[PDB]
C-alpha cells in the first residue's frame, strides 16, 4: 500500500524498459529466420549444380552415369523441401507478432498524454482543499478559525 | 548431427514468441484499463481520489444559493438595463 | 503459450462479430462515401 | 491526382490507405475537445484563488 | 551483422510498397510530365 500517484511513475519507469526488452529479441527471430532463408538457397543450388552434371552427364553419350547423380540430388531434394516448408509458416508466425508490437506502443503513448494531466489536477485541488481550509473563514465566531482567535484575544 | 541443428533453429524462436507474450499480459495487465470504474485500475483510483476533495472542499464552504445567483445575475441584468439607462441618458 | 494467450484475452474483451462487421462495413460505406467523393472530385 | 493515370483501380488503395488515419485523426481530434475546457476551468480557479 | 540489419529496421519502419509504387509512378509521371515538356520545348 502506497501513494497511487507516486508508484504511477515508478509503475511506468519500469513499463518501458520491458518493453524495449521485447523489441531487441523480435530482430533475434528474423536475424535467425534469413540465416535459414539463405540455407535452403544453398542446398537447391547444390542440386543445380548436381543438375548441371545431369545436363551434361550424357555429353558422353552415357545414360547410366546420370542416374546415379539424379538418385544423389534426391537426398538433397527431399532436403529442400523439408526445409523448405520449414520457412513458411514462419513466414506469416512473425508477421502476426510485428502486429502486437507496433499495436502495443501507439497504445503506451496514449497513456502518457495522460499521465501528467492527472497529476495537475491532482495538485490543483490539493491545494484548492489546502488553501480554503487554511482559509476556512475570517468571522467564524467559534475561534476555530485563526482569525477569530485572534479576535476574541 | 543433423537432427540437433533443427532443434536450435527453433531454440530461440520460442523464447521470443514466450517474451513476446510475457510482456503482452504485463503490458494489458497494467494497462487493464482507464475508466474500470472500480477503482481497482490505477486510473481510476487517482480519479476518485480527485472527486474525494472536490466535495470535501464544497462542505466548508456552502456555495452560493440559487436564488442568491439568481438575484445577483438579475441585480447586474437590472445594473445591465441601468446602465443600459445611462447609455440611453448619455446618449439621449 | 497458449497459457497467457486467453489469459491476456479475458482481462479485455475482443470485439464483437458484430461490431467488426458493422465496423468494416462502416468502413465499405466510407469505402464507397470516399468513392462518391471519387466520383464527386472526378465528375 | 491517382486518377491521372486514368485509372481508378490504384486510387482505391489510397482512399483505402488513408482511412487508417481518418480514423485516428478523428480518434485524437475529440481527445482534446474534453482537455480544452478542462483546463480552463482549472484557471479560473487559480485567478480566482 | 544480420542481427542489427533487421534491429536497425525495426526502428525506422520502411517505406510502404504503395508508397514506393506511387513514388516511382508519380517520377514516372514527373518523367511524362518532363517528357512532356520535353515535347514542349522541342516541338
Ligand atoms: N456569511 C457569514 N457571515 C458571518 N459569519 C459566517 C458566514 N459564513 C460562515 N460564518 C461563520 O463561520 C463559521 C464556520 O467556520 P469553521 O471554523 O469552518 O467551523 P466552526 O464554526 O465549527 O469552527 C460559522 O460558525 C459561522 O458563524
Ligand atoms: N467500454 C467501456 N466503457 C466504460 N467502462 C468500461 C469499458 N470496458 C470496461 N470498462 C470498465 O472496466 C472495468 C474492468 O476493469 P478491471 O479492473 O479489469 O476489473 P474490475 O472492474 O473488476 O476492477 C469494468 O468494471 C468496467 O466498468
Amino acid at each position: 500500500q502506497e501513494a497511487p500517484e507516486d508508484l504511477l511513475e515508478r509503475l511506468l519507469g519500469e513499463m518501458e524498459l520491458e518493453l524495449i526488452e521485447l523489441r531487441r529479441a523480435l530482430a533475434q527471430t528474423i536475424a535467425t529466420f534469413k540465416s535459414t532463408e539463405r540455407q535452403r538457397d544453398a542446398q537447391q543450388l547444390i542440386a543445380q549444380r548436381w543438375y548441371e552434371k545431369a545436363q551434361a552427364a550424357l555429353d558422353r553419350g552415357n545414360e547410366q552415369l546420370a542416374r546415379e547423380a539424379l538418385g544423389q540430388r534426391q537426398s538433397y531434394q527431399s532436403h529442400t523441401e523439408a526445409l523448405g516448408k520449414s520457412l513458411g509458416e514462419q513466414r506469416a508466425l512473425v508477421e502476426q507478432v510485428r502486429g502486437q508490437l507496433q499495436k502495443l506502443e501507439r497504445k503506451y503513448l496514449e497513456l502518457k498524454s495522460q499521465k501528467n494531466l492527472y497529476l495537475a489536477r491532482l495538485k490543483s485541488a490539493i491545494a484548492a482543499q489546502k488553501i480554503e481550509e487554511i482559509a476556512g473563514n475570517l468571522d467564524n465566531a467559534s475561534a476555530s478559525s485563526l482569525f477569530e482567535r485572534i479576535e476574541t484575544k | 548431427e543433423r537432427k540437433y541443428l533443427e532443434l536450435k533453429s527453433q531454440k530461440n524462436l520460442y523464447l521470443a514468441r514466450l517474451k513476446s507474450a510475457i510482456a503482452a499480459q504485463k503490458i494489458e495487465e497494467i494497462a487493464g484499463n482507464l475508466d474500470n470504474a472500480s477503482a481497482s485500475s490505477l486510473f481510476e483510483r487517482i480519479e476518485t481520489k480527485i472527486l474525494e476533495l472536490e466535495a470535501e472542499r464544497e462542505l466548508l464552504n456552502p456555495p452560493p444559493s440559487p436564488l442568491d445567483k439568481k438575484f445577483e445575475q438579475w441585480e447586474e441584468q437590472q445594473a445591465v438595463e441601468a446602465t443600459l439607462a445611462a447609455m440611453k441618458a448619455r446618449r439621449s
